[PDB]
RNA sequence: GUGGGGGGACGAGCAGGGGGCUCCCAAGGGGGGUGAAGUCGUAACAAGGUAGCCGUAGGGGAACCUGCGGCUGGAUCACC
RNA sequence: CUCCGCGAGUGGUCGGGGUGUUUACUGGGCUUAAAGCGCCCGUAGCCGGCCCGGCAAGUCGCUCCUGAAAUCCCCGGGCUCAACCCGGGGGCCGGGGGCGAUACUGCCGGGCUAGGGGGCGGGAGAGGCCGCCGGUACUCCGGGGGUAGGGGCGAAAUCCGUUAAUCCCCGGAGGACCACCAGUGGCGAAAGCGGGCGGCCAGAACGCGCCCGACGGUGAGGGGCGAAAGCCGGGGGAGCAAAGGGGAUUAGAUACCCCUGUAGUCCCGGCCGUAAACGAUGCGGGCUAGCUGUCGGUCGGGCUUAGGGCCCGGCCGGUGGCGAAGGGAAACCGUUAAGCCCGCCGCCUGGGGAGUACGGCCGCAAGGCUGAAACUUAAAGGAAUUGGCGGGGGGGCACCACAAGGGGUGAAGCUU
RNA sequence: GUAGUUGGCGGGUUAAAGGCCCGCCAAGCCGAAGACGGGUAGGGGCGGUGAGAGCCGCGAGCCCCGAGAUGGGCACUGAGACA
RNA sequence: CGCAGGUCGCAGUGGCAAGGGGGACCUGACUGUUUAACAAAAACAUAGGUCCCCGCGAGCCCGUAAGGGUGUGUACGGGGGC
């Protein structure tokens, strides 16, 4: 599943310390943090740069925005997003409703 | 031995039934295998001599359907235990 | 999926004969069906074999005479040598005088009696009695 | 539920493999092929064996009957296993002593297991000190 | 599905047993062939081409009239298909499903429909390689066949 | 003919591990199963006295009880 | 004591064969007795439409070289017959050579459309995924009316209520569900799917002189989907409710009832991979009386709420009931077969020990899959019949029953 | 699973072909049509049983082939032995 | 970095430099801190778990007071226990 490990992939830097449960939590969060995300503006599948916690930057379109601590968009945050970036979905409705 | 070719519930060509809840109960069954007797129902029974055609008294009569399980249906006399030859005879359940 | 036409045709005769039918339609058909029915008609187990022409291969309509007690195709099509046919004879037939087997020999399809006179074996096809 | 299965003319090899697969469902075949008779039987595949009597012990007949069938405990010379051997005949236990070589042999019964009302005994004594117990019991010989 | 279907229908066209040229036909064998090429250059597939001939032009069957088949007729006049028409239809059906599955990853009903279609593709590739109508090295790569949509 | 040093192929044997394959002995326990009916209840068979059973989870001297979903092998082949 | 079987033999324990169609090629079974994997995609294998031409691999016929001797079968002869020995023929299931046949299988070539796939048309469908909206009901919250009960039960009690309850009205919030219509109705491979509108998909049925031309079936191993409970992390939480708390009942009551109550139930991502996952009935194809209800399509006739509507009849495809032939131990199945056949896969071989132990693999875990043996045992088991019995149903009857009555006995002394 | 393992080229040795052995080159060879591993067994002519298909090996004794001479190795002579 | 050949010693990482190893129990998870000058530990801390006081004009604490710390903070937070 991972490059050189079976289950402890991102958290393999910790070795055999800190406990399986603690390291397992790190693997769960870190896999989404270090995965591929869609930029909320350009919708590219790109590895966003996390400047700090809650600060994300898209290397393609340069979009800098506030998100989750380790993931660019939390579950609740994905519903209260600004509607300026909800233009594709808005026109998607107006194509369907008008046709 | 397989009593009844029906399996006790006229389900049909499906896999699962939505099922209901039993009044006076909750043991219940699926939508089939559940007794659904309907009775006429009306409040204030035969007062229509002194009511209705006395004052104005516009009275109402609401058809009510009741759902029961095999335990409650046998308990209230809606269902008997018929003989084997009588099991295949289709009789209405007195409404 | 339809695999062997001869077994299908021979079971149709068994089904239709057991209902006391006058005739039976057969479809689809090949030369092996025809050459077997000719051997059957030659031994009085089958009436006239009329042929019909459709786009789908053709049909045979066979008049039955109530002359069949049992019938069927031997499967698989076992090779048989001439000295062996006596052994296969008692396998599918009742009595030494009653019934025949249908063999597919290199000289053509014949009854097992006509194969014994020619002193040749072949590939077993069916039995009738 | 139809057409037994591998019936083709060129299905000989597959047909033989399928029939060999279900031979193992037969307990008799599996025991013979696995060498189970000669691994757990105290007689070790032989029809009889020698042994030394240790203690005269009595087993009780099964529930419908009522009796105390008089057997003996034997230790096999070739194995050292201890088995209970039935001493037959009226008064046959009186011809048995302690520390005497006896020839131990199967009691019969179904499948080499125990006999009718005797529970859990598979052997019976046939020889005591090199002379047959039936010979002693009939008077035709005397014990040495 | 392919197996364990609830219904096994019989719908098909009952053609005449030995079809011959219709006496009402106002088209020579050369006119019939040229009509098919115009439809083919228009872009209709060989299955739909025959429907237009019968429904619009009243040509019952191109085979008895011309002695050839529709793909053979179109083949002679330079109309060559990238793949056989049945195979190209199944490939286009997979792309339209795999496009659907992108935005709906949890469409389990559509996934099984993709698996049925993607197995029908594999059977036809096995057949077509044996008869040589497609190259022996042909591989169904869904990403390598995106142009066929 | 030889006697030393050595190199070579073959190769016993003795030292060691290494792995299995097996097989015994082992304080102590672990789940079991047979007797003959000793104790406590009465869980299953009838609507077995709370219809029964299957999977799963929790709980309890014990049989077992309860929650969820399923089955009739139900005590119903039957609404208007 | 007498009789029985065999007799220079006759017994005991073992092993093989028969027994035994309990290993089933001939020749078993799998609804309920043991036995169809929960469902499906498919590799090897096995099995595969029709016609024409070629080869002659299989196959068939003849012949040859062989398949040591002994052993085996037949015939003749010699020991007194016999066992045995000698002579001759056959076989000893096969290998190869030559010459012939081409019916079937195989291969090669050409051609078809009947199986299959791909299409076009109008319809059907709780088929799926996503978005938006609604319907009552419910619980809670705020306010107004009105006092004192409410709730619950077999009966109570716990409990809620005098900081205003239950009940009624005006508003708000929330989560789950989709009543009637509604059906042995529909869809789906199984699991499963029930409010409306919409978008994206899927799979079928019917109608067809549309396209390809056998492209097919089954499928070990391999893969994917797979109720409920449960596990991992996040959100949510109305009602219900394992565990727990309390009120009762009880001999006991860690149960059944009541009040309350937390996971859970719901959504998302992942895991688990089991179920009476059932039609206890594997998948594909053909043939074999019928009558009847209903769903989809279509064609013909008759009407029209002039409708995509209704009725009658035919075909195709589903879904129920009764029932030919036939089958079955029987219940029963019977064109939706458990009938007559053709294929392929899975499984079973008395009960218990036991879905246990060891090993392996899988899983976060719970656990799951695969899965014995020693030992013990003579039955376990299916269906059906007669009865017995039931805190099942129905009817009939009786002062050794009751109801309406009369007199009593049971207490004292005494007789027994 | 295999790493002289599978093959090629050149050699040595042999009475004689051969990864039999050696120098170099390559990555091949086997496997679910069941490798590899484990267990059991000398192979055949044949024998027992059954009406037969078949099942079993009493496939000990007689004949043919094989291997061995307390366990493991290595040589002399000789046409021939590693006796 | 490799290959081939020859060759000397008792000894070739020849001096210098430079791990003995293995099994098992108790105990603290671990890295970390500690009685300067007799105790380095199994003690303290720790990440993780959980409980309590608190909606900010709070809670807890300092100051005689003026006033201050937590606080350029706000429950995914501050403080207080285990
Ligand atoms: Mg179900
Ligand atoms: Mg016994
Ligand atoms: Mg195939
Ligand atoms: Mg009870
Ligand atoms: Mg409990
Ligand atoms: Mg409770
Ligand atoms: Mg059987
Ligand atoms: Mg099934
Ligand atoms: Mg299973
Ligand atoms: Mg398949
Ligand atoms: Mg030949
Ligand atoms: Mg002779
Ligand atoms: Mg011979
Ligand atoms: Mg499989
Ligand atoms: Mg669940
Ligand atoms: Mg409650
Ligand atoms: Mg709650
Ligand atoms: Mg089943
Ligand atoms: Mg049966
Ligand atoms: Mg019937
Ligand atoms: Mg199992
Ligand atoms: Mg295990
Ligand atoms: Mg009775
Ligand atoms: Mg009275
Ligand atoms: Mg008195
Ligand atoms: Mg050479
Ligand atoms: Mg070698
Ligand atoms: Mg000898
Ligand atoms: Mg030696
Ligand atoms: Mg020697
Ligand atoms: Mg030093
Ligand atoms: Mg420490
Ligand atoms: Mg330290
Ligand atoms: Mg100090
Ligand atoms: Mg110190
Ligand atoms: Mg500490
Ligand atoms: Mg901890
Ligand atoms: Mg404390
Ligand atoms: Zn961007
Ligand atoms: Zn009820």
């Amino acid at each position: 599943p991972f490059s050189h490990t079976k289950i402890v992939g991102p958290a393999g830097r910790y070795g055999a310390r800190y406990g399986m449960g603690i390291r397992r939590k790190v693997t769960t969060i870190e896999v989404k943090q270090r995965g591929k995300h869609r930029c909320p503006s350009c919708r590219s599948l790109v590895r966003l740069e996390r400047l700090a916690f809650g600060i994300w930057h898209c290397p393609k379109c340069g979009h800098t925005f506030a998100g989750g601590a380790y993931v660019p968009q939390t579950i609740l945050g994905k519903t209260i997003a600004p509607e300026e970036l909800k233009g594709v979905e808005a026109e998607k409705a107006k194509w369907k409703e008008a046709a | 031995p397989k009593k009844r070719k029906n399996r006790g519930r006229k389900k049909g060509d499906k896999g699962r039934e939505p099922y209901v809840y039993c009044d006076n109960c909750g043991k219940v069954v699926p939508r089939s295998k559940a007794i659904r007797l309907t009775v006429p129902y009306s409040p204030v029974p035969p007062d229509l001599a002194r009511e209705l055609e006395k004052q104005g008294a516009i009275i109402s009569r609401y058809l009510v359907t009741k759902t029961y399980c095999i335990n409650c249906a046998v308990f209230f006399g809606i269902i008997k235990v018929r003989p084997r030859e009588e099991r295949k005879k289709r009789v209405p359940l007195q409404q | 999926v339809m695999l062997d036409l001869l077994s299908n045709a021979l079971t149709a005769i068994k089904n239709a004969e057991a209902m006391g039918k006058r005739q039976v339609v057969i479809w689809p058909v090949n030369k092996l069906i025809y050459y077997t029915l000719r051997v059957l008609q030659r031994y009085g187990y089958v009436g006239e074999i009329e042929y019909i022409d459709d786009g789908r291969g053709g049909k045979y309509v066979v008049q039955l005479l109530g002359k069949i007690n049992d019938i069927g195709a031997i499967r698989p099509r076992f090779p048989v040598k001439y000295r062996e046919i006596v052994e296969w004879e008692q396998k599918y037939l009742p009595a030494r005088q009653i019934g025949i087997l249908v063999i597919s020999t290199s000289q053509g399809v014949m009854s097992h009696l006509e194969a014994k006179e020619k002193k040749i074996g072949g590939v077993l096809l069916a039995y009738v009695y | 539920p139809g057409k037994k299965s591998p019936y083709g003319l060129f299905a000989g090899g597959k047909l033989k493999k399928k029939r060999q697969k279900f031979r193992w469902n037969d307990v008799t075949y599996k025991r013979r092929m696995l060498g189970l008779a000669e691994k757990y039987d105290p007689l070790e595949g032989a029809p009889m064996a020698r042994g030394i009597v240790l203690e005269k012990v009595g087993v009780e007949a099964r529930k419908p009957n009522a009796a105390v069938r008089k057997c003996v405990r034997v230790q096999l010379v070739k194995n050292g296993k201890v088995v209970t051997a039935f001493v037959p005949y009226d008064g046959g236990l009186n011809y048995i002593n302690e520390h005497d070589e006896v020839i131990i042999e199967r009691i019969g019964g179904p499948e080499g297991k125990s006999l009718g009302d005797i529970p859990g005994v598979r052997f019976k004594v046939v020889k005591v000190n090199g002379v047959s117990l039936w010979a002693i019991w009939r008077g035709k010989k005397q014990k040495p | 599905p392919h197996r364990s279907r609830h219904k096994k229908g019989r719908s098909s066209s009952v053609r005449p047993p030995h079809p011959t040229v219709p006496t009402w036909i106002q088209y020579t064998p050369e006119e019939v062939e040229q009509l098919a090429v115009e439809l083919a250059r228009r872009g209709f597939p060989p299955s739909q081409i025959g429907i237009i001939l019968r429904d619009q032009y009243g040509i019952p069957l191109v085979k008895p009239i011309t002695g050839k088949k529709l793909t053979k007729i179109l083949e002679e006049h330079g109309i060559k298909q990238e793949l056989p028409e049945d195979l190209l239809n199944l490939i286009r059906r997979a792309l339209r499903i795999r496009k659907h599955l992108e935005e709906h990853p949890k469409d389990m009903a559509s996934r099984r429909g993709l698996q049925l279609v993607e197995s029908k593709i594999h059977r036809l590739i096995k057949y077509y390689k044996r008869v040589g109508k497609i190259p022996q090295d042909f591989v169904y790569n869904p990403e390598a066949l995106s142009h066929l949509a």
